[PDB]
RNA sequence: CUAAGGGACGGGGUAACCCCGGCAGAUAGCGCACGCGCCCCGAAAGGGAAUCGGGUUAAGAUUUCCCGAGCC
RNA sequence: CGGCCUGCCAACCCUGGAAACGGUUCAGCCGGAGGUAGGGUCCAGUGGCCGGAAGAGCACCGGGUGUCCGGUGCGCCCCCGGCGGCCCAUGAAAAUCCGGAGGACCGCCGUUCACGCCCGGUCGUACUCAUAACCGCAUCAGGUCUC
RNA sequence: UCCGACUUUGUGAAUACUUAUUCCGUGGGUCGGAAGUUUUGGCUCCAAGGCCGGCCGAU
C-alpha cells in the first residue's frame, strides 16, 4: 500500500522528544528503601571483623539442597497433627520421635551437653550477637556446624517464621549412610576451617566507580 | 544601654528587604544533560525592569528537553541582548554575546558575567549592572580556571562551572549624582529600611558607643577589634590602615 | 519506573462495619411543625398584609430556614406558600412572611386558625 | 479569591509550656483498568455571576414589600 | 433590558506608487519597513430611533388639556479616548472567564441556536454618624475616614 | 568569640582513599565502563515502520 510510509525521528540534543524510558536507576525512593540500600553498602566499605566475615561463607548450594531435603524427614509435627496424635492415645485410654530441635536456648543447651550432632545455623539474624559466638561454641565442643542461607527457610521446617538455629541430635538408623556422608563435608568445611578463618578480614570492597577509576590510576603508570 | 541600630537588623522585623514587586530569581537553567554535552537554543521575548536592581534582566524560553512544555528563564541581561534573539546554552554553544557557556570553553581574556562558583550554581559572580569577570588562565590538570573578579581578587573555578559571555547590562549607573534626599529616598525605598543614617556621635550614649559628650567627638579611636561583641563593633572594623592616601 | 518520581501506591480500603452500633435510639424530629410555626404575628402591621398581600406572619424557629418553613405551613394548614421572607426581629425571635399562592385566600385562612 | 502577613501536618529543638515552614517526608489526590501528579486563615475601600423604573408605612425598601418589566 | 442605525479618537485591510518632498498636532509626529489620495473592516458610547412607554410621573383646568422647538461654552462635576513628559522610583496577586494549537475517537448521531419547563440556602438590613446617639468621667467650643 | 585536648573518627602507603560528617543541585531525567539541533521572534507530546501480546526502531 503506497500510502503506508516511515516517519522516522532523530533523538538528538535538540531533536525530537524522546520516548519513555526505563529511568529506573534514577528513582527517588522512599526513605525506607534508600536507608535499606546504603546499609548495604556501608558494611561493604567497612572493614568486617573475622567473627563477622565467617558468615559470608554459607554451605554450598549442592550440599544445601540436601541437607534440606534430609531435615524436612524430621520436621516436627503441626499443630493439626499434635491435636490428631493427643485424640488417638486418648482412644486407648506411645513411640520416642526423632526430630529437629530449634530455638537458640535450646540448642545452645544440646551444645554444652554434648548432644548435638549437626548445628544449622541462619546466616542473616539481625541482632547479629545473638549467633555470632555460635561457631566459636561449636567448634570448641567438636560439633559439627553450618552455616546456611535463610532463618525464614530454617523457619519453614519447624512451623515458625525465623528458626534462626536448628540442631540435629539424633538421626534414623535409614539416614545413617547419608547423615554420615553429609556430616564429613560440613566438618571439612567451617570446623577444620574454623582456625584459619578466625583471621580473614574481608570487607574492603569499593564502589564501581571508585574500582574503575582506581584501575585506570594503576593504568597511568 | 539599649541595642543599638547595627543589632536590631538582624532581628529582620523593619529591616528585611522590600521584595513585593520583584520579577524573581535571576539565574541560569538548572544544569542538565543538554547543557552538559551539547547546545539548547531560547529565544529572549522581553528586556525588564527589577526593582531594586540596575541591572536589567532578560526573559528567555526554551524548549523542554523531554516534556511537552515550554520552559520559561529570567536571568540579568548581558549588554546588547535583544528581544527576539536567539540564546545557545552548553558545551558546544558558540563564544558570542548572551550565550552561556562552560568556563573550559571560554578562552584566555575572555569578559563573563553570572559566573557560577559551583558546578550548577546558576550563577553566584559578576552580577551587578556594568561589572564583569575575566577569564585569566586554564588548568587542565586540576580541571581547574582562574578568573579575577570585579573588586579585583583572583578566584580558582571548576572548568565545567558556567557563564555567561559579556558584561552585564546598565553600566555607567553610579557616575550621575543623585542631587537630592528624594532621589535617595527613592532608591532605597525597594531595597531596605537603610537610607536615612543618623551619626553614632548625634546620639546619646545609651544608644551608641560614639553617643554622648558636650561636644560631637567619638573621643576614642573608630577602629575596632575583630573579635569585638555586637554592640561594641561600630566604626571602622578590623582595619588596616585608615586616612586618605 | 518510566518516573523518577515515586508515588504512593493506591491501597484498598474498606469501609466500617461495626458490630455494635454507637446510638441506638432511633433519633426524632426535633424540629418537627409545632416546633418551626410557634404561633402567628397578630399586631396592626401584620393584620394589614392578610388583606393587602394574602400574607399571613408567624414566628418560627431560629434554626428554621425557608425550605422548612413553606413544608411547615403546607402539613399544617394545607395551604401553598408562594414566597417566604424571614428576619430575626431585635428581641431575638425569628418571624417569617409567608405570602399565599392565588387560588388561597389569607382571610378564610386567618378566620380558621382563630386569629380574626 | 488572593495581598502584606498569620496558623499549621511530618520533621527539628525544647524538662515542659512552647519555639521553628522549606527542612522535602510513600503529601494523603485528580481525569477518563488506564493516564496524570513540580493545607487552611487573611480585604462590608483590592479582584468579583446577575435589576430597573414607578408606588407604598407612624416607623422600611436611598435597588428587600406592591405593580410592571428584565437578568444571572 | 432588547432590536436596528450610527460609528468618534486610535488600530487594521485593498488599490496605487511619492523630491519641485509631502501629510499633519495646541504640542507632537508620520511615510518605499509604502505617505498623501481613493475605497473599506473593526472598536465604544453615559450617542440616535423604535420597543419598555404613557397606561407612569409631573403641571394645570373641572373626567379633560399638555408634557414642544432651538442656541451656546478656555464654564463646573464624573467617565472615557488619544498623545506627551518623569524615574539610580517602572508603579499587586489569585479566583474567575474567553480564545486558540492538535485531532486520538465517533454516524442516525451531533448541535456553544430559538422557543419552552422547574428551582434559587444562611447571616446583616431600624436609627445616629455628631457643637446631643462614637471617644474625651457630661447633652464637653476638643478629636473622629468618605460621596 | 578565638585557641588547645578528648569525642564524633574510619581505612592504607612511604601522603593517598571513601563510607562517617559537612555543603551544593535536581519534578533524584542519560552517572561509570565498553561497543558502535547555529536555523528567519514558526510548530515539535501520546511512533511511524519492520520483524515474531513480544523484539527492534530507542546498543
Ligand atoms: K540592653
Ligand atoms: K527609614
Ligand atoms: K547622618
Ligand atoms: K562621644
Ligand atoms: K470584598
Ligand atoms: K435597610
Ligand atoms: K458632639
Ligand atoms: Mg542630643
Ligand atoms: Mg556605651
Ligand atoms: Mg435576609
Ligand atoms: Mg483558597
Ligand atoms: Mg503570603
Ligand atoms: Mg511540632
Ligand atoms: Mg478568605
Ligand atoms: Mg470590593
Ligand atoms: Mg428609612
Ligand atoms: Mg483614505
Ligand atoms: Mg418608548
Ligand atoms: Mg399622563
Ligand atoms: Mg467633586
Ligand atoms: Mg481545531
Amino acid at each position: 500500500n503506497p500510502l503506508f510510509e516511515k516517519r522516522p525521528k532523530q533523538f538528538g540534543i535538540g531533536g525530537a522528544l524522546p520516548p519513555k524510558k526505563d529511568l529506573h536507576r534514577f528513582v527517588k525512593w522512599p526513605k525506607v528503601v534508600r536507608i535499606q540500600r546504603q546499609r548495604r553498602i556501608l558494611k561493604q566499605r567497612l572493614k568486617v571483623p573475622p567473627a563477622l566475615h565467617q558468615f559470608t561463607r554459607t554451605l554450598d548450594k549442592n550440599l544445601a539442597t540436601n541437607l534440606f531435603k534430609m531435615l524436612l524427614k524430621y520436621r516436627p509435627e503441626d499443630k493439626a497433627a499434635k491435636k490428631e496424635r493427643l485424640l488417638k492415645r486418648a482412644q486407648a485410654e506411645a513411640k520416642k520421635p526423632i526430630v529437629v530441635k530449634y530455638g537458640l536456648n535450646h540448642v545452645t543447651y544440646l551444645i554444652e551437653q554434648s548432644k548435638a550432632q549437626l548445628v544449622v545455623i541462619a546466616h542473616d539474624v539481625d541482632p547479629i550477637e545473638l549467633v555470632v559466638w555460635l561457631p566459636a561454641l561449636c567448634r570448641k565442643m567438636e560439633v559439627p556446624y553450618c552455616i546456611v542461607k535463610g532463618k525464614s527457610r530454617l523457619g519453614s521446617i519447624v512451623h515458625k517464621k525465623t528458626a534462626s538455629v536448628l540442631c540435629l541430635t539424633t538421626v534414623k538408623n535409614e539416614d545413617k549412610l547419608e547423615f554420615s556422608k553429609i556430616l564429613e563435608a560440613i566438618k571439612a568445611n567451617f570446623n577444620d576451617k574454623f582456625d584459619e578463618v578466625r583471621k580473614k578480614w574481608g570487607g574492603g570492597v569499593m564502589g564501581s566507580k571508585s574500582q574503575a577509576k582506581t584501575k585506570a590510576r594503576e593504568r597511568l603508570i | 544601654g539599649r541595642v543599638i541600630r547595627a543589632q536590631r537588623k538582624g532581628a529582620g522585623s523593619v529591616f528585611k528587604s522590600h521584595t513585593h514587586h520583584r520579577k524573581g530569581p535571576a539565574r541560569f537553567r538548572s544544569l542538565d544533560f543538554g547543557e552538559r554535552n551539547g547546545y539548547l537554543k531560547g529565544v529572549v521575548t522581553d528586556v525588564i525592569h527589577d526593582p531594586g536592581r540596575g541591572a536589567p534582566l532578560a526573559k528567555v524560553t526554551f524548549r523542554h528537553p523531554f516534556r511537552y512544555k515550554h520552559q520559561k528563564e529570567l536571568f540579568v541581561a548581558a549588554e546588547g541582548m535583544y528581544t527576539g534573539q536567539f540564546v545557545y546554552c552548553g558545551r558546544r554553544a558558540t563564544l558570542s554575546v548572551g550565550n552561556v557557556l562552560p568556563l573550559r570553553s571560554v578562552p584566555e581574556g575572555g569578559v563573563i558575567c553570572n559566573v557560577e562558583h559551583h558546578v550548577g550554581d546558576r550563577g553566584v559572580f559578576a552580577r551587578a549592572s556594568g561589572d564583569y569577570a575575566i577569564v585569566i588562565s586554564h588548568n587542565p590538570d586540576n580541571g581547574t580556571s582562574r578568573i579575577k573578579l570585579p573588586s579585583g581578587a583572583k578566584k580558582i573555578v571548576p572548568s565545567s562551572c558556567r557563564a555567561m559571555i559579556g558584561q552585564v547590562a546598565g553600566g555607567g549607573r553610579t557616575e550621575k549624582p543623585m542631587l537630592k534626599a528624594g532621589n535617595a529616598y527613592h532608591k532605597y525605598r525597594v531595597k531596605r529600611n537603610s537610607w536615612p543614617k543618623v551619626r553614632g556621635v548625634a546620639m546619646n550614649p545609651v544608644e551608641h558607643p560614639h553617643g554622648g559628650g558636650n561636644h560631637q567627638h567619638i573621643g576614642h579611636a573608630s577602629t575596632v577589634r575583630r573579635d569585638a561583641p555586637p554592640g561594641q563593633k561600630v566604626g571602622l572594623i578590623a582595619a588596616r590602615r585608615t586616612g586618605r592616601l | 519506573r518510566t518516573s523518577v518520581t515515586f508515588h504512593r501506591p493506591k491501597t484498598l480500603s474498606k469501609a466500617r462495619d461495626p458490630k455494635y452500633p454507637r446510638i441506638s435510639t432511633p433519633g426524632r424530629n426535633k424540629l418537627d411543625q409545632y416546633q418551626i410555626l410557634k404561633y402567628p404575628l397578630t399586631t396592626e402591621s401584620a393584620m394589614k398584609k392578610i388583606e393587602d398581600n394574602n400574607t399571613l406572619v408567624f414566628i418560627v424557629d431560629l434554626k428554621a430556614d425557608k425550605k422548612k418553613i413553606k413544608a411547615a405551613v403546607k402539613k399544617m394548614y394545607d395551604i401553598q406558600a408562594k414566597k417566604v421572607n424571614t428576619l430575626i426581629r431585635p428581641d431575638g425571635k425569628k418571624k417569617a412572611y409567608v405570602k399565599l399562592t392565588p387560588d388561597y385566600d389569607a382571610l378564610d385562612v386567618a378566620n380558621k386558625i382563630g386569629i380574626i
